RNA sequence: UAUAUAAUAGAAUAAGAUAAG
RNA sequence: UUUUUUUUUUUUUUUU
């Protein structure tokens, strides 16, 4: 198909629309990174708008930093920055977000200051489209920060924003560890305003980010819990677990709530999957509350579907399984032995929680202790001294005794010494981890050892 | 030495600008160039000789 | 040809040492002629491109470089011309910061970082320009879409001071691109135009066609000056081109002209000539007879019957406004209509939100509309288009 | 699974060996299990290979356009002043010390760039090299880019495929050459005995020594002091050939057969592509893994695994 | 910082007062400074001047005269920013305090407007 | 046609009105909650823009700044507005972004002794009417005869000077056009006066006039696009019957607070008109106006 | 008596969970 | 539902 730029990334943001938010066909990717891939804007010369889309396309459907197309975008985005206006300007910072090369950081920086300095001329659209781009990319402007929540206090004061507009807003800010209760007091308070048009869809996920922001407020949770629990009936799975993991957050010890919750969870126990088992088994293990029930008939259904778990699902579910102490026999055998097929996709925390949440319930299966040791030399350097300790014992009650293993471990706590050998808790742990590995392994730890710190 | 062959042709081919030894001429002088003389070309002279053949051949009969 | 071979063979393998003017050379007589197997040759071209791309671009014209480049993409190859650098500290002349802004206009790649450094090594030697080089940086300057007014209006400041030496032209060229500039001031548009005006009686047609598109650009608080060429114009107005009635009918519209005597005069020779225009230029004179209320019971036949001619390839964003027209005005256009919704029909896959969401709304009381088979397609495609809306 | 981001729903994983198959980039994607029989190599090409251990296809496997965009990527990966993304996804590369040099060389480049990973999935090569092994499974084991300096672009010493990959038990191995640019004997035209793939009954001639601070002709000329006098017999008789390829030309090579590559003495850089295709039942002869963090195999097992993925499968 | 309908609305008007008092303690110590830059005299006297703070004759007289010999330099040597409403604000401050004080400054910045030396904020 | 409104600074809203008044803020801040709602609804304006708050009272007259006069955005004098600088500059901040005028026209500024005051200038079919009175001289009127008034045949643009009282709100306050030759003005001797004065300076145009209740403010968005709608006062229900009978749609809105401080409904908003720049001699969009295919 | 020139523009449009200090 | 915003800041004493 042959057509203009403009009209290739017309069809290109139709498809990523598509592709995004109607079900991900793998076609729809597959002909959208086909079309790009033969894309160039070398030669016509176009708008910002057909660039900032092309670019946004691009970096969404896969692209790194190293295309073409890629280049050329970003090459137009460093040289003409006053074309780059603020309704383009989301647009490129969320292409951005994802590239993390010198041009990527200097063109978010730019953008950045673009916006803190036209931060109070700005509409709705333009300001939750401005804050929900720059929590993608990880930035740290304060300053800019503080504008926008002062212009969306300002612009809510008066009632402007709706449902979508104010649950993006909440996750944008949450997402960016801003803990303004005055921002997120405003943003409630239009919300309890639109009676009837915050429908289950919209309130499940501004409770989320209320609960994830962490506010010290405990009165704005009573009236959330309310409202769940008015609107229990017409949920999914999904949103069930969701409001599992929200409450869980929140920390108070609601007790109607929870059980509606658990009836209409138990209703719907052949919907669960993987993710909002392990999701219902965290939100439980962080809340405290045992619910044995519950609990058996959230391990059946895991037993039932074992495919699916992912790594970080398997370490979540091993790990309020083991806290909780109710365990299975063949259900931890076959998350074991999955875990050990799919050992290469385990994180720097989820690996060292997985071990050792398998060490701590006393299930050693030769298999996955072989698959998660080798594979825990390509993480220890991104472990604290409390992770490696973990890792560290998880090794010596699975009896390793490897250099080639060891050695980073070792190193890592070397290098760590002064938080490893000062915890409050673990002393007990190191002198177990010494008692099995000897004096003679590793000199310097044991002289360090000796000392007390 | 090719381009003081191209050179030649260049002029072979104003002369023409405004038929025997001046379609036959060019032929023979271009044919001429050898193996080292045309592997000790500089783009001047590559450049001289590529428009002499493209005029040539749209002036002469069959060949290019 | 083995001599053709042998040299095509030691250019494929880049064993020949080129020069930039050797390189345009090469395409130029690859372009003109083509009696050999150049352009359809890949390997030969590739080669040359390589060749390019490492040479020094220094020695030749914007306009060769870019003839360059378009040979290359005419073939596949995605060439683009280097960017030159600000020169230098003993290079910085009048004629030599010109010479950049023209080479960053033509190759069609602008650094707004270079404008600015260019903009501010020109104030001091600001002074050592000649007459025509202030009218040649400032449109070059408007056609880069620059920002910067306080420099185009020091520049128009010292154009109106060099008045004298100056041609219609370079006058005409200066107003306009001066109305282009957003941020410049008014008392210096209101002393380019007295200029325009009291050397108005020299104009050429061109310079006619950028006076109307300043007027067009600056709106209705000047109007004074479209009355003065108005009624100057009243003598050539049998006499002139269709496009500069155009334009004239366009700046009737803008400026809301309420002495109807010469409206007439200007349509009825508009429309006497109106089968010379192109898409563009008979769109807009539709806009503009049908906002000035002009639009009677035989010139919009006759502008019909021209628009008959353009409705089968009609660019999507050139539909709408006929429709409207159509719509509007209360005579007959059935037979222009279906040709229309017959191009909709097959335009329907690159029509974007917008331009589809106009369409429908014009033909949303249409009665032949409804069993016209646009409208499942035109469902689909609005469903589809409904994230982009 | 897990929960994906709204804005990272698209992206590919950062191994590109975990996509199944290949992405729809360069050629539009790989036809159905009943449609591979249009990519059949001649008899005689097989006949051709057999008798001297090499032989180019008769066709370029590569439109233009699908030449131009690797050769972009050769570049993009050969990049310093900002280093490639992906670039510890490589199993070695020449810009490890930061600093390079005249020649450019990199290796496991599949795993770390998008058109580069659908060159494997080729099926005119994957037939031809499927067809090579006696009609079998083919694997991929690894592949690697070579670009050369603009006017000192060394020239690689004689070599045997197989005197590095000593870790897999039988003779079962085949090399797709692609040259991404147009090679001469001054340029980077690979220069093979025309029968060195039958010596010692398929024995190794032992590595050679050569003086990195010279000209290219001791370097052409050591072959000499490598082979014996009845191998310098069968070697008068026909002398070792450089064969030109152009743009998008494919050159099967046996994995014992003599070759070196010339230097580059041409006005700007040469790009090649090697690719090496084992075969079904090719098993390993050691512990541990063959190429750097790769899986780790035992004794006598066979190869296989995500990093040696099946690119064509007859039946 | 001070609410008229807050907790002690009543005891508003004397904080403000009080702040008054001690901008007056700046006012008359406002000779002595050297300022740098144009926008440095501008925030000074709009704050004097949207609290009603009282400067005396002298300061105002030192603080124009350096503004004049400030602008001074943008207009007659023209080789080098001083934006077309800084120059409004200055002119409607010395109108606001009376021309007498710097009559050079008025007709400067009279024909400095007329001329149209000082450019606009969009540029 | 785009609105500019201010958010009021609410720690800062006084106390008591200008005579002694008590106001509420809470109210206050309601009823222009209500008021935006309300201006948003307008189906004319294209886009409403809410600036932010300034810690002043009297920042909430945004049309103390500007007045638009025929195809000119004349800038009012700083004469007795020195405090207000910072805020225009601010509020001609917020034009620029929206698109509008890169600056103003300073034709007043310049004028020796030009003391003139906005809400005096009041639209009206092919001309202005200025209210001579306390807050504008005879210089602002002869200066704007000079800039604005022509005596030519289809090109005439008429000015008329409206004496007043000495103790009279400004004259838009009880003086306006609405909808196709409508005609408002309070039923007091101020409006009786000026209608009178306009019926004199212009005999052979007959006109329809509405009255209304005394101290109610109202707010009509006259121009060259017809609009039918009339923001009023919610409080008097005359003037709503009134108006309604004239053929017009009232729209009650609630300003008791602006009332007790002072502050009227047209001096609140700032409405502007912005032309796209069209390039190359091309029209842009007009919006769908008119019934489509009358004949069918 | 010489080997060579290259400039016209149009579109207003919002997706949403990272095991934290 | 009533808490807050508007500088050219440049003065940290290590041998890493």
């Amino acid at each position: 198909s042959h057509l203009s730029a403009r009209n290739i990334a017309t069809e290109a943001l139709q498809m990523k629309k598509l592709h995004q938010e109607r079900g991900g066909n793998p076609m729809l990717a597959q002909q959208a990174r086909r079309v790009l891939f033969a894309t160039s804007i070398a030669g016509q010369n176009l708008d910002a708008r057909s660039v900032a889309l092309l670019l946004n396309t691009a970096v969404y459907f896969g692209m790194e930093s190293d295309a073409k197309l890629v280049r050329e975008c970003i090459d137009y985005c460093l040289k003409n920055d006053k074309l780059i206006t603020v309704d383009v300007l989301p647009i490129v910072v969320t292409a951005c977000a994802t590239l993390k090369s010198r041009d990527a950081r200097e063109v978010i920086e730019m953008q950045a200051q673009k916006a803190a300095r036209n931060a109070k001329f700005l509409d709705a659209k333009d300001v939750t489209n401005i804050i929900s781009a720059f929590s993608k990319t990880g930035i740290n402007h304060e300053k800019l920060f503080a504008f926008l929540s002062r212009r969306v206090q300002t612009l809510a004061r008066v009632g402007e924003f709706e449902a979508a507009h104010l649950v993006i807003l909440a996750n944008a800010f949450s997402r960016l560890r801003y803990r303004d209760k005055f921002l997120f007091g405003a943003i409630a308070r239009r919300a309890m305003s639109l009676r009837e048009r915050v429908t289950v869809n919209e309130l499940v996920p501004l409770i989320v980010a209320f609960s994830k922001i962490g506010l010290k407020d405990p009165k704005l949770s009573k009236r959330f819990a309310t409202k769940a629990m008015e609107y229990v009936d017409q949920m999914n799975a999904e949103q069930v677990a969701s409001m599992f993991m929200a409450f869980a957050y929140f920390g108070i010890r609601y007790d109607q709530l929870f059980g509606v919750l658990t009836n209409r969870a138990v209703e719907l126990i052949d919907e669960f999957n993987a993710q909002y088992i392990s999701t219902t088994l965290n939100a439980f293990q962080r809340i405290g509350i045992n619910n044995p029930e519950l609990f058996d008939n959230l391990a059946e259904r895991a037993l039932a579907v074992v495919q699916d778990h992912d790594a970080r699902d398997i370490s979540k579910t091993v790990t309020a399984l083991a806290h909780f102490g109710l365990k299975d026999e063949e259900l931890f055998k076959r998350l074991a032995s999955h875990a050990a097929s799919i050992a290469d996709q385990f994180d720097a925390m989820g690996l060292v929680n997985t071990a050792h949440a398998f060490a701590r319930t006393n299930f050693l299966q030769q298999d996955m202790a072989v698959a998660l040791s080798e594979r825990s030399v390509y993480v220890c350097r991104l472990l604290d001294a409390g992770e490696t300790r973990r890792l560290l014992w998880a090794l010596a009650k699975f009896q390793v005794r490897d250099p080639k293993i060891l050695t980073p471990v070792f190193n890592r706590c070397l290098a760590l010494h002064y938080d490893f050998f000062a915890d409050p808790t673990g002393s007990e742990e190191i002198e177990e981890i010494f008692d099995f590995y000897g004096p003679n392994f590793c000199p310097p730890l044991y002289q360090l050892y000796i000392s007390r710190g | 030495t090719a381009l003081d062959v191209a050179m030649r042709v260049n002029k072979l081919k104003r002369l023409h600008q405004t038929k025997k030894q001046v379609e036959l001429d060019a032929w023979r002088d271009l044919n001429n160039l050898t193996e080292a003389q045309i592997n000790s070309a500089e783009g001047k002279a590559v450049s001289l000789l590529l428009n002499s053949w493209a005029y040539f051949a749209k002036y002469w009969e069959k060949g290019a | 040809p083995s001599a053709l071979h042998l040299i095509f063979e030691r250019c494929k393998l880049n064993l020949v040492e080129f020069t930039a003017q050797d390189v345009y050379q090469i395409c130029t007589t690859a372009y003109n002629m083509d009696t050999l197997g150049m352009l359809q040759d890949p390997d030969f071209m590739r080669g040359l491109h390589d060749a390019f791309r490492r040479s020094d671009q220094t020695v030749i014209s914007p306009f060769q470089a870019n003839l360059i480049a378009d040979t290359f993409r005419k073939v596949g190859i995605n060439s683009m011309p280097k960017e030159v650098s600000v020169p230098e500290e003993d290079a910085i002349s009048p004629e030599s910061l010109i010479l950049v802004l023209r080479n960053m206009n033509i190759t069609k790649q602008r650094d707004e970082r270079k404008i600015n450094e260019v903009l501010k090594l020109m104030f001091p030697i600001l002074d050592e320009f000649s007459p025509t080089q202030l009218s040649l940086t400032v449109t070059e300057l408007a056609r880069l879409k620059s920002t910067n007014a306080d420099f185009v209006g020091k520049l128009a400041k010292r154009i109106m001071e060099y008045n004298d030496d100056l041609s219609a032209l370079d006058i005409s060229s200066a107003a306009v691109s001066l109305a282009y500039c957003p941020g410049i001031s008014h008392n210096i548009l209101y002393r380019m135009m007295q200029i325009v005006e009291e050397r108005m009686g020299e104009f050429q047609p061109e310079d006619y066609i950028n006076v109307l598109h300043a007027l067009n650009t600056l709106g209705p608080k000047f109007v004074n000056t479209f009355r003065k060429i108005v009624e100057c114009g009243l003598q050539h107005v049998e006499n002139m081109d269709a496009v500069t009635l155009t334009n004239y009918m366009v700046c009737f519209s803008t400026m809301d002209y309420k002495q109807r005597e010469h409206i007439d005069i200007y349509a009825d020779a508009l429309v006497e000539v109106a089968t010379d225009l192109s898409e563009k230029d008979l769109v807009m004179a539709f806009i503009a007879l049908q906002r000035l209320r002009l639009l009677s019971d035989t010139m919009f036949g006759t502008m019909a019957s021209c628009v008959i001619r353009y409705a089968a390839k009609m660019d999507p964003r050139n539909i709408a406004p006929i429709m409207d027209i159509c719509s509007t005005v209360p005579h007959a256009s059935d037979h222009l209509m279906k040709v229309l919704m017959d191009r909709a029909v097959e335009c329907t896959r690159i029509l974007t939100a917008n331009q589809l969401g106009d369409i429908l709304d014009i033909l949303g009381l249409y009665p032949p509309a409804r069993e016209h088979p646009l409208v499942q397609l035109f469902g689909k495609q609005a469903r589809l288009r409904l994230d982009l809306m | 699974k897990s929960y994906v981001l709204k804005f990272l729903r698209g992206q590919l994983p950062e191994d590109l060996k975990d996509v199944n198959g290949a992405l729809g980039c360069l050629y539009g994607t790989l036809p159905d299990v009943d449609e591979f029989g249009q990519f059949v190599i001649s008899p005689d090409v097989v006949n051709s290979f057999h008798q001297f251990g090499y032989v180019k296809m008769p066709i370029p496997v590569l439109d233009h356009q699908q030449i131009d965009k690797l050769a972009d990527e050769v570049n993009e990966l050969a990049n310093n002043v900002e280093h490639h993304p992906k670039t510890e996804r490589l199993y070695a590369t020449s810009l490890a010390d930061l600093t390079g040099g005249p020649l450019f060389f990199c290796q496991g480049q599949w795993r770390a760039a998008w058109g580069m990973h659908d060159l494997i999935y080729l099926p005119t090569i994957t037939v031809a090299a499927s067809q090579i092994l006696n009609n079998s499974l083919v694997r991929l084991w690894y592949d690697e880019v070579f670009m050369k300096a603009a006017r000192t672009g060394p020239c690689v010493p004689w070599q045997q495929n197989y005197a590095r990959w000593q870790h897999t038990k039988p003779v079962n191995h085949v090399t797709v050459m692609i040259a991404l640019d147009t090679m001469n004997k001054d340029r980077g035209a690979p220069c093979l005995v025309p029968g060195s793939h039958r010596w010692r009954e398929g024995g190794l001639l032992p590595p050679v020594s050569y003086d990195p601070t010279k000209d290219e002709a001791h370097q052409l000329n050591t072959i000499w002091e490598i082979i014996n006098e009845e191998e310098g017999e069968m070697l008068m008789d026909t002398p070792p050939v450089t064969v030109d390829l152009r743009r998008g030309e494919a050159l099967l090579i046996h994995p014992l057969t003599l070759f070196a590559t010339h230097g580059n003495r041409s006005l700007d850089a040469v790009r090649c592509c090697f690719i090496h295709y084992m075969g079904e039942k090719t098993y390993a002869v050691q512990n541990g893994p063959l190429l750097p963090h790769t899986t780790k195999f035992q004794a006598d097992a066979m190869i296989q695994g995500p990093f040696y993925p099946v690119v064509f499968d007859p039946a | 910082q001070v609410s008229d309908g807050g907790r002690n609305a009543m005891n508003a008007e004397p904080t403000r007062q009080k702040l008054r008092a001690m901008g007056e303690q700046i006012g008359c110590r406002l000779d002595e400074v050297e300022y740098p830059a144009l926008p440095v005299i501008l925030s000074i006297l709009d704050v004097v001047v949207t609290l009603k703070i009282y400067v005396p004759k002298k300061c105002l007289q030192v603080i124009f005269s350096q503004a004049n010999d400030m602008v001074a330099i943008v207009m007659e040597q023209k080789d080098d920013p001083i934006t077309a409403e800084e120059g409004r604000q200055l002119q409607a401050l010395l109108s606001h305090y009376g021309n007498d004080l710097a009559p050079e400054l008025s007709q400067r910045m009279k024909e400095a407007f007329r001329e149209g030396v000082l450019p606009d904020e969009a540029s | 046609l785009h609105a500019f409104v201010r958010s009021p600074h609410y720690r800062t809203i006084p106390s008591a009105g200008p005579n002694g008044i008590v106001v509420n803020r809470d109210m206050l801040v309601h009823q222009f909650r209500d008021f935006y709602k309300t201006l948003q609804h307008c189906s004319l304006v294209d886009k409403v823009h809410l600036m932010s708050e300034r810690p002043s009272v009297e920042a909430l007259r945004v049309a103390d700044q500007m007045v638009s006069i025929g195809a000119t955005f004349l800038e009012m004098p700083l004469t007795g507005m020195e405090h207000r600088a910072t805020e225009f500059m601010e509020s001609m901040r917020y034009v620029r972004g929206a698109g509008g005028p890169s600056t103003l026209a300073s034709y007043l500024q310049d004028t020796e002794n030009c003391r003139c005051n906005s809400g005096d200038v009041v639209c009206l079919p092919n001309g202005i009417a200025v209210g001579h009175g306390p807050r504008t001289n005879a210089v602002a009127h002869t200066t704007l005869k000079q800039l604005f008034e022509v005596k030519d045949d289809q090109f005439s643009f008429d000015v008329f000077t409206l004496e007043q009282e000495g103790d009279a709100p400004p004259l838009g306050d009880y003086f306006g056009f609405a909808g196709s030759n409508v005609l408002l003005t309070w039923k007091d001797e101020h409006g009786l006066l000026a209608v009178d004065q306009y019926q004199q300076k212009q005999p052979h145009t007959e006109m329809n006039v509405v009255y209304l209740e005394p101290g109610c403010h109202f707010l009509s968005f006259y121009g060259v696009d017809h609009t039918i709608d009339v923001l009023v006062q919610k409080g008097y229900e005359r003037s709503m019957d009134s108006i309604a009978a004239a053929g017009l749609n009232p729209i009650p809105v609630q300003w008791s607070e602006m009332d007790k401080l002072g502050i009227s409904m047209r001096a609140a908003v700032l409405p502007l008109k912005f032309f796209k720049a069209n390039v190359g001699g091309m029209l842009s969009r007009n919006k769908s106006r008119g019934a489509r295919w009358q004949t069918h």
